[PDB]
């Protein structure tokens, strides 16, 4: 589906809106992206 | 969608479309009892390791295999069957 993640997803003012959530890497897993 | 080996549609194949053999990680063949009523399967994952158990005779299941992927599996499908004469439960 189509889309604010503005200006950057790392320093966004509202992290609850951008779909790119911040997660940590578990055991036996890699970086999701 | 998959088809039967008795009377199929005009397509006869819809699993993949890639021509060149892609890079794989695990490809095996197993045997099962043909004169059976139910086949029990147990798939799961833990710490990036995918385990699968299979049974053809009896209700309890036995170890079948286990492999390493490194990612997290999300979805699964059933690949509906398309045949001309057929009952089918899953
Ligand atoms: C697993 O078994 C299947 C058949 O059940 C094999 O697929 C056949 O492979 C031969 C030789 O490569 C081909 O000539 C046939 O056309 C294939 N049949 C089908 C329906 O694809 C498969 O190669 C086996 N895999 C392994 C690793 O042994
Ligand atoms: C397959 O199952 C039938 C009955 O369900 C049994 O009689 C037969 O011995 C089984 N064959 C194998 C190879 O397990």
């Amino acid at each position: 589906k189509y889309r604010s993640c503005l200006p950057d997803p790392i320093s966004t003012y509202s992290p609850n809106t951008c779909p790119q959530k911040k997660v940590v890497v578990g055991i036996g897993e890699h970086c999701p992206g | 969608h998959t088809v039967c080996k008795s009377k199929g549609s005009i397509r006869n194949e819809s699993w993949h479309i890639d021509s060149s053999e892609p890079l794989c990680l695990f490809k095996k063949n197993f045997t099962y009892n043909v004169s059976a009523d139910w086949l029990y399967f147990h798939f799961y994952q833990e710490r990036g390791v995918f385990y699968a158990y299979y049974a053809d005779v009896g209700m309890p299941t036995t170890f079948l295999f286990s492999l390493y992927l490194g990612t997290i599996l999300s979805h699964y499908y059933v690949m509906p069957l398309t045949c001309n004469a057929i009952t089918l439960e899953y």
